[PDB]
Parts: C-alpha cells; sequence; structure tokens
C-alpha cells in the first residue's frame, strides 16, 4: 500500500520514492532500502515490522509485483514442491488418470501447506519432502 | 414481373444445383422474391423437405419478413381453398417475447433471461426438494402447443397476443418449436453465437436451407463475434469475484460439502460429458462454440476440486493485472503469451476444459448467484477459453497509454472469419445468400473463400424514374477536399460547405435525409452555424441522430420524421453511415425524396485493430491499402443509395459528393457527374418530370 511499506518509511511519496521495498521470505514484511540494508548489516535481527519477531536473514531477497502472500507463497511452495517431486509418476507411460490423481494429491498437499490445519499433517508433508529429495538425489 | 421472375429462376435452378450462390437483387424490388421461390421449391419437391432458414441483420427486417410470410399465407389460403401445414415462427429478442418482466420489473435490459433462469430454477426445485413457478407453466410443452402454430400462424407480435390471451409463455413456446423446424426467422448474431448457435444447432437438427438477406456485414459479424476490451474495472470486479468464490467455498466447506463432493465424484466419473449430459433446464456458461472446438474429455483439473480451481483462478487474473500494468505500447502473440504465462506458473494449455467444467460446478453449487461477480468471472472465463485454444490468426494487443489514467485496455483480435462461417457447408446445402447492397460481387469470392457461382443483377428499366447525378463543383471545388480529412481542417470552409448545404435544402424542400461519414462533422456545423433559416422556412424542426443513439430517441426521431412528413412540413434527417439503425423501410413518400451524402464514407484509422486486420488480410489475400477505403466506404455508401431505391412506382434522387465516387461501383450504374448549382435546377425539372411520366407511362 502507500501508507505502508516499511515501519519506519511509511509515508515516502513526497521525499522522492527512489528506494525499493524489499521482502523477506520467512517474514512477508515490507521494509525499504536504507533500513533493511541496516538490519542485515549489522546482523540477521528480526524487523520491527508490527512487532515481527521472525528473523530477517541476510541477502536472499525478490522483487514483488504484489500477488498476494497468499498467492505467492501458494506459487514459491508450488514451485518448490513441483521442482521436488519432478516428473515422478507423471509422464512416463502416458496414463491419465494415476496422473490426475497423483496431481491431486499435491494440490491437496499444496491446500494443506496453505491451510496449515493443526500443524500435524504439513510436517508429513515436510517428511514427504525429504523423501522426494532422496528419491531425486539416487 | 419478368426481371424478378429470371431471379426466381436462378434461386430454382441454384437450390435444385448448386449449394451456394451469390445473388444480387436490386433493391426494393427482391425482398418479395425468395420469400415465395422457397416455398414453392419446397412444395415441388415434397411438402416437408428442407425448410426456410432466413437470416436477417435487424428486427424492422424480421418483422417485414414475417408480415410478408403472412402475406404468402393468405397468397396461398386465397387462391386454392385449402388449409395447408401452416409454418413461420418468430424468434425475436428475449425481452421482447417474454411478458413478466413488463408486470413487476418493467425493464427492458439484458437481464431477462437472468430473471427466467430464476423462474425455470424456480420451476424445477419446485419439482424436485418442495419462488413461484412464474405466471403460466407445466403446459408450454404438450401436444396442443405443439399444434396451436401449424394449424395457425402465431409469430411474434401474434404469439405474443396469443400468449396473453391463452396464459402462456412465449419462450418455452418458440424454444420447443425450434424443434418443430418451422420457418424461423432470426439474425446473424444467433446462427454464429458463442452461446446461442449450439443449442439452435443442436435443435433445428440440420438439413435446411440457409439464406444470408443483406449478406453484405458477414465479416462485421464474424469481427464481432470476439474482440472483448479489458478496461482495468474489469480487474475489480474479476477481484471482488474471486473472493466471493473464496466466501462461496468457505459456505459449502463450512456445513454442506457432501453435494460437491457427489458432484465432484460426477466430475471424476463421468466428466464435463456427463455433467451436461444430466443436467436439464439449467443456466449455461459461455464456450468458443463447442461444435468448432471439437475438444472432448474435459478433465476437472486434472481431477481436482473447487478451491484449487480458484487458486488458479487468482494467479491467473493476478498474472493478467501484471500484463495489463506495463509501459504504453507492447503487441502479444497468442502463443507468446501462453508461454510467458507458462514460464510465470504452469497451467498447461487446458484452462478452457477447467472453466467449461468449473463454472457448471459452481452453478451446480450455487442457489443465490451475484451477476456481476458471475458475469466477470464468465468474461476470465472466456479469455482463457480463447488463450488456450484459437490461435491462428488471433492476435492479442494492449491499448497504448495515452491520457496516464483512463488507460489500461486489454483487447483480444480474432482469427480469419472462414473459419467461423465454415460449418455451415458441412451442415448445409443450397445456402442462398441475397444482397442489394453488394457491387462488385468478387470480394466475396476472394475475402471468405468458397466455391459458389456468381449472379448479378439484370434488372434496369425506366432509367427516366431514378434520377442518378452526383455532385462535383460545389461552387470553388474546395469543400470536397476538405471533406475527407479524419479531422476536418479549416472550419470557414466547413461553415461555407454547411451553407451549400442550406441553399440546396432551401431548393428542394420535400423530405431530406443527411448521412455523414462521422460525427465530428456534425458537432462542428451545430455547434454554431451563423444560419438556421431552413429551419424556419421549409423544415420547422431538424432531426438529428445522438452521436451515442438511444432506442426511444431514434424511435422518437422517425416517427417524428412520419408524422411530419405527413403533415406537409418535412425535416432535415442528420445521420451517421457508420451509426445505428441502417433503416431499409421505404415505399412511400414519407421517407426522403431526396438523399445528401457528405462526401463519401470513411473509417476510423489510425487504430490498432485497422493494422492488425490490415497486415493480416494483407498476408492472407494481398488486398493491402486498396480494399479498406473502398470496399467499406463502398457498403457504407450503398447502404444510403438502397434507401432511395423503393420501386419503380417511386422516384429519389441522391447526391453523391467527391470524384472518388467515379473509382468505385454503384447499384444502377447510371451516373452524370455535374455541379452542384445545376443539380439544383436539374433536380427542380426532375421533380415535374417524375410527376408527369407517372400517368404518361401507365
Ligand atoms: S417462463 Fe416465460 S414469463 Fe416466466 S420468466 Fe421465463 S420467459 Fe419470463
Ligand atoms: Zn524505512
Ligand atoms: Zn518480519
Amino acid at each position: 500500500e502507500n501508507k505502508d511499506m516499511c515501519p519506519i518509511c511509511k509515508t515516502d511519496r513526497y521525499l522522492s520514492p527512489d528506494v525499493k521495498f524489499l521482502v523477506n521470505p520467512e517474514c512477508y514484511h515490507r521494509i525499504c532500502e536504507s533500513c533493511v540494508d541496516r538490519i542485515f548489516s549489522l546482523g540477521p535481527a528480526q524487523c520491527p515490522y508490527k512487532g515481527c519477531d521472525k528473523i530477517l536473514r541476510k541477502n536472499k531477497f525478490k522483487t514483488q509485483i504484489f500477488d498476494d502472500v497468499e498467492v505467492e507463497k501458494e506459487v514459491d511452495i508450488r514451485k518448490r514442491v513441483f521442482n521436488v517431486f519432478n516428473k515422478t509418476i507423471d509422464d512416463f507411460n502416458g496414463d491419465l488418470v494415476e496422473y490426475n490423481k497423483y496431481l491431486e494429491e499435491v494440490e491437496d498437499i499444496i491446500y494443506k501447506l496453505d491451510h496449515g490445519i493443526d500443524v500435524a499433517k504439513t510436517e508429513e508433508k515436510l517428511r514427504t519432502y525429504e523423501e522426494l529429495n532422496k528419491q531425486l538425489i539416487m | 414481373y419478368p426481371e424478378q421472375y429470371n431471379y426466381m429462376c436462378d434461386i430454382k435452378k441454384t437450390l435444385d444445383v448448386g449449394g451456394n450462390s451469390i445473388l444480387e437483387m436490386p433493391s426494393g424490388t427482391g425482398k418479395t422474391v425468395s420469400l415465395l421461390s422457397l416455398t414453392i421449391a419446397y412444395q415441388m419437391h415434397y411438402p416437408e423437405h428442407r425448410k426456410i432458414i432466413y437470416c436477417s441483420r435487424t428486427m424492422s427486417e424480421i418483422e417485414k419478413a414475417l408480415v410478408e410470410l403472412e402475406n404468402l399465407m393468405d397468397y396461398r389460403t386465397k387462391e386454392l381453398g385449402y388449409q395447408e401445414d401452416f409454418r413461420g415462427l418468430g424468434l425475436t429478442s428475449r425481452k421482447n417475447l417474454c411478458l413478466h418482466p413488463e408486470v413487476s420489473k418493467e425493464r427492458k435490459g439484458t437481464v431477462v433471461d437472468e430473471k427466467c433462469r430464476r423462474m425455470t430454477n424456480g420451476q424445477a426445485k419446485r419439482k424436485l426438494e418442495e419462488v413461484e413457478l412464474c405466471e403460466y407453466h407445466e403446459n408450454l410443452y404438450n401436444i396442443e402447443v405443439e399444434d396451436y402454430l401449424p394449424k395457425g400462424v402465431f409469430s411474434f407480435e401474434k404469439l405474443l397476443k396469443y400468449c396473453e390471451e391463452k396464459t402462456l409463455c412465449p419462450y418455452f413456446i418458440v424454444r420447443r418449436m425450434i424443434s418443430l423446424c418451422n420457418i424461423i426467422i432470426y439474425s446473424y448474431h444467433y446462427l454464429l453465437d458463442p452461446k446461442i448457435a449450439e443449442r439452435v444447432s443442436n435443435e433445428v437438427s440440420k438439413d435446411s436451407i440457409v439464406i444470408f438477406d443483406e449478406a453484405h456485414n458477414i465479416d462485421n459479424v464474424c469481427i464481432e463475434s470476439l474482440s472483448l476490451d479489458l478496461t482495468t474495472d474489469a480487474l475489480r470486479r474479476a477481484t471482488r469475484g474471486a473472493n466471493a468464490l473464496d466466501e462461496r467455498i468457505s459456505e459449502v466447506r463450512k456445513v454442506d460439502s457432501q453435494k460437491l463432493q457427489d458432484e465432484y465424484e460426477k466430475l471424476v466419473q463421468g466428466l464435463x460429458x456427463x455433467x451436461x449430459x444430466x443436467x436439464x433446464x439449467x443456466x449455461x456458461x459461455x464456450x468458443x462454440x463447442x461444435x468448432x472446438x471439437x475438444x472432448x474429455x474435459x478433465x476437472x483439473x486434472x481431477x481436482x476440486r473447487a478451491e484449487h480451481f480458484v487458486s488458479f483462478l487468482k494467479r491467473l487474473i493476478e498474472y493478467l493485472k501484471t500484463r495489463m500494468k506495463v509501459l504504453h505500447v507492447i503487441s502479444e502473440t497468442p502463443k507468446s503469451f501462453l508461454q510467458h504465462l507458462k514460464q510465470l506458473t504452469f497451467i498447461e494449455r487446458k484452462p478452457l476444459r477447467f472453466c467449461s467444467e468449473r463454472l457448471s460446478l459452481l452453478v451446480r453449487t450455487l442457489e443465490v448467484t451475484e451477476v456481476e461477480d458471475f458475469t466477470a468471472l464468465k468474461d476470465i472465463a472466456t479469455f482463457a477459453t480463447l488463450i488456450s485454444t484459437y490461435e491462428e490468426g488471433f492476435l492479442l494487443i494492449i491499448e497504448p497509454y495515452e491520457i496516464a489514467v483512463p488507460n489500461p485496455i486489454m483487447r483480444f483480435t480474432c482469427l480469419d472469419a472462414s473459419i467461423a462461417i465454415k460449418p455451415v457447408f458441412e451442415r448445409f446445402s443450397s445456402v442462398i445468400i441475397t444482397s442489394g447492397t453488394i457491387s462488385p460481387l468478387d470480394m466475396y469470392p476472394r475475402m471468405l473463400n468458397f466455391k459458389t457461382v456468381l449472379q448479378k443483377s439484370y434488372a434496369m428499366t425506366l432509367a427516366k424514374k431514378s434520377f442518378l447525378p452526383m455532385i462535383i463543383t460545389k461552387g470553388s471545388d474546395q469543400v470536397a477536399i476538405s471533406s475527407r480529412f479524419e479531422i476536418r481542417n479549416d472550419p470557414s470552409i466547413v461553415r461555407n460547405y454547411g451553407s451549400m448545404l442550406v441553399e440546396f435544402a432551401k431548393i428542394t424542400p420535400d423530405g431530406m435525409v443527411v448521412f455523414f461519414p462521422s460525427y465530428l462533422y456534425m458537432e462542428s456545423i451545430v455547434s454554431m452555424w451563423q444560419t438556421m433559416g431552413i429551419l424556419d422556412e421549409v423544415w420547422k424542426h431538424k432531426l438529428i441522430l445522438v452521436e451515442t443513439p438511444d432506442a426511444q430517441e431514434t424511435s422518437l426521431a422517425l416517427e417524428t420524421y412520419r408524422k411530419a412528413c405527413s403533415n406537409g412540413r418535412g425535416a432535415i434527417l442528420l445521420s451517421v453511415a457508420r451509426g445505428k439503425v441502417s433503416e431499409g423501410i421505404d415505399f412511400d413518400h414519407q421517407y426522403g425524396r431526396t438523399v445528401l451524402m457528405i462526401g463519401i464514407p470513411f473509417q476510423y484509422t489510425e487504430s490498432r485493430i485497422l493494422k492488425a486486420r490490415l497486415e493480416f488480410m494483407r498476408e492472407n489475400y494481398r488486398i493491402r491499402e486498396n480494399d479498406f477505403l473502398s470496399f467499406d466506404a463502398m457498403r457504407h455508401a450503398a447502404q444510403c443509395l438502397g434507401r432511395v431505391l423503393r420501386g419503380k412506382d417511386d422516384y429519389g434522387v441522391m447526391v453523391l459528393a467527391d470524384r472518388r465516387f467515379s473509382r468505385k461501383r454503384s447499384q444502377l450504374p447510371k451516373w452524370i457527374a455535374q455541379g452542384l448549382s445545376d443539380a439544383d435546377l436539374n433536380l427542380s425539372t426532375d421533380m415535374a418530370i417524375s410527376n408527369t411520366k407517372q400517368f404518361l407511362r401507365t
């Protein structure tokens, strides 16, 4: 928004907004350049975005064209899990039923991750990610 | 008459041999020929073989075809005294063929079909687990209603009054009577409609004769079948629609999730084919013409439910907002746009099958549907179906930024029109194509490729009753050049032209109709004209078609024209050839005896659409920079020439400015080129010769 993009620099529109506003994937919070640079420059600490406590790491930033945090997280996790599963049980022979069932399972996993449920099934999905990565290494 | 009899023989031989014919009929004397030729051609074979599929461009031609068809019924019932199985079914507008919106709604909008779906859903819901039925229902599918038409003609107005008396609804009568294979009189926007042509194509059951009446705007109708402008507000309606879909997801996931799982199993087991094969009398959504699409085995989002469809739909509309927020000038290739979309997020080329199914699923799970959100979802759904399929000739274009606020627009450019018309040449044969505003008739074998025969008009007699002069010298020959630019130049010269219109209108005060290439000249001469004696002496009042035309305003202007000409007053009708209402009702002195044309017709250039279709037709037929400034203008001028011709018993005069008219043909090619001041005295003599030769030639 034009009124919130940094807890210290929330209204820089009349100060010539020439600085970008980075967002850490472990916070999903907007921080302007001159602030975040000092943040990870003085040490990996948390940002004070409305009392945020999640630690902001050095570098590992991203540019955002803004498609809501829900869809951005669903496409990041969607691409990551899509790379973990790779082309396993997909285009191996040409079947349509088992392929659509496996895609239904993957989309149900992404659904359980974007909903969180009760922080119990998502951990099993993480173990599934470690198992799929172990299968891709072999 | 022998002249029309020749066209009767041509229609006969083309119906008995050819599969399609390009017949050029004279304006004003060729409407009643095919109507009887088709019926007699059906009687000579055996009474019920092929049926009349008459297609017009307006509703006035539909009403004229209905009353002339009634003249055929009376004509065949007054000469033999034997009653036969009558035909004639009037398929008109939904708002004009319904009775309930005139009792409680009091509206004539395009949402009457939604209320009709509310009543139909009320009937289905009172026949299943339980609004009222409607006004009268449950008796519209019986044999008596199926026989009220073959025993007596009840089409349109007679059907409206007959339903108002017999307490019936005409919508289900017409819909149930499309399968009866009567004489259907519908427009071109129904034969090629990505929502209506499917059901009509499934009810007529093919095997008939199609009649393309006034087939000169076929390319315009095929163009109007696509091109939807995305103007930043559809993004907000798509956002609120996605939020409404999320709320509906919370509602169906809150308490009642069994029906969504059962219908989901119906999708996994029987797919879209079973979903559309089980539902009866349910509201449908848009589709890129399934008979032309030919895509079966529609999988429901790789076997997924609704939350994934609204998630990928939110990602899709957000990607659309991302593609609509760019610099200014940018053109898209529909394949490169789909590849870029795949680079942003994988969704494959199957969102078409994912829209046609999920929309029906949501419909099957919705009982209180919001109209704007569902409409926006249908728009995004159509955009998905047309970025997933149909790519040859299709060209996605982004409107440039010109202020940059009023700007984020995205329009899709349609494909080759031959593709859209194609199915009628497999469904049918002996399709007669008649038009009175086609000259030359070679741009239809060229553009739109199809094998056919060419028959030109062979009727031309009594040239003294059809005064056809043209004006070249306007006294200074300076307004004919300044009246050809897109933006007018030298306002004083335009004021002089308007003064020439005042002198010409004063010379011939007997009903004047003026056609303009655009409304810019009208709005420039109507602001401050320095003269008004024509309105104060001979015309009493002037008739101006608004640049934003209104139905009631145009109707009051036409009725005002008929009453003004029926009181011995007359009025100038400042209209645009490119505007609405092309007219076609004449055969009387109430219409303009003299018609004035401001130069030649012009199409708006400097547009991305004209350049896209320009290069497309350049690659197709290589008719670059030559036919788009003479063929379209020739049709637009012929629309004004057709109003002057109204039978040999009547006369008229049409003044065409600009010498460039000599570069194009015209109906009845008998034209003399002279000045306008001389044309004043020439018309002054014609207004007496036309009145003297009548009783002499009779
Ligand atoms: S049944 Fe007839 S009158 Fe009733 S809503 Fe439908 S079209 Fe209108
Ligand atoms: Zn800051
Ligand atoms: Zn944070």
